[PDB]
């Protein structure tokens, strides 16, 4: 029965690909070369940088380093607004609440720590610690000041209630380590990519997997939602990125090149969704054209692998964080 | 039984031909092309990271 | 005076040296070889991003010193012979002081490398800090002291006022200046030897206290120290002895003092040996080369 | 009116970051690894005199942080690189696991599983210049067992006599042969027991040896 179910899924999918994305997008003008330069350089981390996340104001950002520091920067002036001494230095992810009041991080401690930034004293206290995951913490993203979603190496994702500190919902069904997650703009769905080489779309309200997407031949390390919420992009260890559309339940475009054989560490879109920025293990970040399968730029300024990558909500700047301990704002 | 149950719920789903999805993506990208700084280099006066 | 062409004639006549060669060809070839080796070393410390730690600046400083010494020896071979008498005493002093400055710089760079190494093995710190204050202090003292020591003869302190005190080797130098230079060389040699002996002693004594089950780094270290010190002394001992003898022997007494080019070419040869010694034993430079 | 205060606060933060980094650079980092039923807990218990456990101990004017990651059932290739840069790896094997089968209980000899793990870790691309301290545990229990059940049950190709010294050295050699990076890193070995009182000393000497070697490599002398 399972074999026939898979065959039916395959046939109902192949009956939808009347024409490849490249055909319909064939004639639109190419973006041409994209050239961005390093307008800032943030210094102060003394180890590898593993994650960064822009604030919603597009000015402040948080970076997590294995030096055991969570640093909140003002990217305009480069002033360090805050420096938080994490209890566990083996951090892998960090998030900035949409309201600018809280930050989150976590990692090999299997805990999601939540820190309050706006306090009467004026110092940053630890506000909450979320402890129900059995593997390490790969990614975390607030929904508001009281709800956060986490993905774990234990092959599960969770929706938490920060006030009570309890897992409100659990998302099971992945077979490998879940490595990244991206909330939908509306905040009602979210996609997760795992080491089983598949992505899954989850309904936050209900707690069930709505769709599964396959095609990658290795781990999915990064996943980003397209701006309009009807598509997403996955970057993998097979040196490929791919673009999936929820309503088609099928792979549309695949961004790869022979000269590229390393892994992908992070993916993001530009504010219009026209550019797909992908960090790589070979110390670079490629600027793909999402609609047309053609590379259109390189952000080459780091000495070690580009571990993290982000775009501001206003779309003005890009942020690259690297194992070489430096962050760069690109424009 | 759990695996077949999940797949069976993923089969009876309203799909669309990929051409429609490609058209939607292309249209959305075209509609917001005039507001993407990284795509259309903004004047230096209005860019907060230059002056 | 300093613009009289008769002074050089007068001094060379007093020291018995009043007169292109074949040996110049082979010597210039050796100089080209040394220049090429040191250019390769300099190009390697620049291309590889890993080589930006303080210790690598000291190696490149030595490479620059040896390159300068090769260039100076080339120029001194080109401008010597019959071009000496077509030379002003100011030009003569420049020609000789160039060699003095370059070789002094190379020896001081060797001492600088020894001091860095002895500081690093004395700290025994898990990460070695990319300190720049001593790296600037030491690499500048080298060149400054070299220029001052090798500039003294032109700014006075020479044999021009009185012909009695003239070395047979450089007839326009004052024997006391050569004595000063040989003493400085002796101090530098003793410093380098003692520094590397203390480095080896540290490594060996620290390794002795460790208790494993049934040396390896305390024997290869001894071999490297032996190579370094032995090559240095072997290349620089003939010329040092020659100049001591010159300060001793009176004019027109010692014939050996006339064929002093062989000693000089050996001392410059040390500059070619330096890149091999400080790149082959690294066992990380070799990989970066290819 | 506020930019001056902002710049002052940033400079203070830079000060504290520099001071914390300098303090952290003077600490030895040890990654603890081993199979399930090894004597890892014994090593940690005698060296102190849900996620990742850190143990800080100071010995002979030298501060060590040992990180135990035994409670990570997730795939190791996703987080092993996080430990690139540790001073050393402590790896624990149980000499008594040679006659024991795994939870499969069909043919998976425990000692073979430990050998596979050691081979994976030693030759891993992230640990090429990082040394391994090997602790062979349970030596008394092993000594007792090998009086009854011949070693041949593991390593069928072993003609040596059934005595503690011979077979113990044999297994030490079997583990040290799996090293392929035989030029870049060392493998220090030490036969632990239930109570020895000198395992901290052995780790100290191993880290000192590594420190001296790394210093010689910071000069051009190695
Ligand atoms: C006739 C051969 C000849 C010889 C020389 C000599 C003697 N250079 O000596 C360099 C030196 C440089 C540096 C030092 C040390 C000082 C202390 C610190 C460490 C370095 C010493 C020292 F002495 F100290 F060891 C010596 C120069 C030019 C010519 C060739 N000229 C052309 C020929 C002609 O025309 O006949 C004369
Ligand atoms: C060399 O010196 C002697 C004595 O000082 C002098 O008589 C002779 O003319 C000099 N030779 C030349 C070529 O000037």
């Amino acid at each position: 029965e399972a074999e026939q179910l898979k065959n039916q899924i395959r046939d109902a999918r192949k009956a939808c690909a009347d024409a490849t994305l490249s055909q319909i997008t064939n004639n639109i003008d190419p973006v041409g070369r994209i050239q961005m330069r390093t307008r800032r350089t943030l210094r102060g981390h003394l180890a590898k940088i593993y994650a960064m996340h822009w604030g919603t104001d597009s000015r402040l950002l948080v970076s997590a380093s294995q030096d055991g520091k969570l640093i909140i920067w003002d990217s305009y002036t480069t002033n360090k607004v805050h420096a938080i001494p994490l209890r566990s230095s083996w951090v892998m992810t960090c998030a900035y609440a949409p309201s600018g009041n809280y930050v989150a991080c976590g990692g090999l401690d299997n805990i999601c720590s939540i820190y309050n930034l706006k306090t009467r004293e004026g110092n940053v206290r630890v506000s909450r610690e979320l402890a129900g995951h059995t593997g390490y913490l790969s990614c975390c993203r607030f929904l508001d000041d009281n709800q956060i979603v986490t993905s774990s190496g234990d092959t599960t994702c969770a929706l938490w209630d920060i006030e009570t500190g309890q897992q409100t919902t659990t998302f099971t069904g992945h077979t490998g380590d879940v490595m990244s997650l991206s909330l939908a703009p509306d905040t009602r769905l979210f996609v997760s990519g795992a080491c089983d080489a598949s992505a899954k779309l989850w309904d936050v309200r209900e707690g069930m997997c709505r769709q599964t997407f396959t095609g990658h031949e290795s781990d999915i390390n990064a996943i980003c939602f397209f701006p309009n919420g009807n598509a997403f992009a996955t970057g993998s260890d097979d040196a490929t990125c791919r673009l999936f559309d929820l309503r088609a339940d099928q792979e549309l475009m695949t961004y790869s090149h022979d000269n590229i054989i390393c892994g992908i560490t992070s993916v993001s879109f530009s504010k219009s969704g026209r550019l797909l920025l992908a960090g790589y293990d070979d110390f670079n970040c490629n600027v793909w054209d999402a609609l047309k399968a053609d590379r259109a730029g390189v952000l080459a300024g780091h000495d070690n692998r580009v571990s993290c990558l982000g775009v501001t909500d206003d779309g003005m700047a890009v942020a690259t964080g690297s194992w070489d301990s430096f962050l760069k704002i690109w424009n | 039984r759990k695996l077949v149950e999940q797949l069976k719920m993923e089969a009876n789903i309203d799909r669309i031909k990929v051409s429609k999805a490609a058209a939607d993506l292309m249209a959305y990208c075209e509609a917001h092309a005039k507001e993407d700084p990284l795509l259309t280099p903004v004047p230096a006066s209005e860019n907060p990271f230059r002056e | 005076d300093y613009v009289n062409y008769d002074i050089i004639v007068r001094h060379y006549n007093y020291t018995g040296k009043l007169n292109i060669k074949l040996t110049s060809v082979v010597f210039i070839l050796i100089c080209c070889f040394i220049i090429l080796e040191n250019i390769f070393v300099l190009l390697t410390i620049w291309k590889t991003k890993k080589f930006h730690r303080p210790m690598y600046y000291f190696i490149g400083n030595l490479a620059l010193s040896d390159l300068l010494a090769g260039v100076a020896y080339t120029a001194n071979l080109l401008l010597s012979g019959a071009t000496t008498y077509k030379l002003t005493p100011a030009q003569w002093f420049l020609r000789e002081g160039s060699m003095f400055v370059a070789l002094s710089a190379s020896v001081f760079s060797l001492l600088a490398i020894a001091i860095e190494r002895y500081i690093t093995m004395l700290k025994m710190k898990l990460h070695n800090g990319s300190n720049n204050f001593r790296l600037f202090l030491l690499i500048s003292a080298c060149w400054v002291i070299s220029l001052i020591l090798g500039g003294l003869p032109i700014m006075g302190w020479n044999c021009i006022s009185a012909l009695s005190s003239c070395s047979t080797v450089l007839p326009l130098y004052h024997k006391h200046y050569i004595l000063f230079c040989t003493t400085v060389f002796t101090l530098l040699l003793l410093s380098i030897v003692i520094l590397y002996c203390r480095i080896y002693s540290l490594v060996r004594t620290r390794s002795r206290r460790l208790t494993f089950r049934k040396s390896e780094k305390s024997l290869a270290l001894l071999k490297t120290v032996i190579i370094v010190l032995s090559v240095f002394i072997a290349c620089w001992a003939p010329l040092f002895i020659l100049l001591l003898l010159d300060v001793g022997c009176k004019v027109k007494t010692c014939d050996i003092l006339f064929r002093a080019e062989y000693f000089l070419v050996l001392a410059v040869l040390n500059s070619g040996t330096n890149p091999i010694i400080y790149t082959l034993t690294n066992k990380e430079m070799r990989r970066a080369f290819i | 009116a506020e930019d001056k205060a902002a710049v002052e606060r940033s400079k203070m933060i830079d000060r504290n970051l520099r001071e914390d980094g300098e303090k952290a650079a003077r600490e030895v980092k040890l990654l603890l690894l081993g199979a399930g039923e090894s004597g890892k807990s014994t090593i940690v218990k005698q060296m102190k005199i849900t996620g990742i456990v850190e143990t800080h101990f100071t010995f002979k004017d030298l501060h060590f942080k040992m990180f135990d990651v035994g409670a990570q059932r997730s795939e190791r290739k996703k987080w092993i690189h996080c430990f690139e840069g540790v001073t050393a790896i402590i790896f624990c094997v149980a000499l008594s696991d040679y006659d024991l089968v795994l939870a499969e209980d069909e043919e998976m000899n425990r000692m073979h599983e430990s050998m596979k793990l050691f081979d994976s870790i030693c030759n891993n691309k992230w640990f090429t210049d990082t040394s391994i301290i090997l602790f062979l545990n349970k030596k008394d229990l092993f000594e007792e067992k090998i009086k009854k059940s011949p070693l041949t049950i593991c390593y069928p190709e072993y003609a040596g006599s059934n005595t503690y010294e011979e077979a113990a050295a044999y297994i030490q050699c079997q583990f040290e042969d799996l090293n392929k990076r035989k030029d870049t890193k060392e493998i220090y070995t030490h036969f632990t027991c239930a109570t020895d009182t000198k395992n901290v000393q052995f780790v100290f000497d191993a880290v000192t040896d590594v420190i001296i070697k790394n210093n010689l490599k910071d000069c051009g002398l190695f």
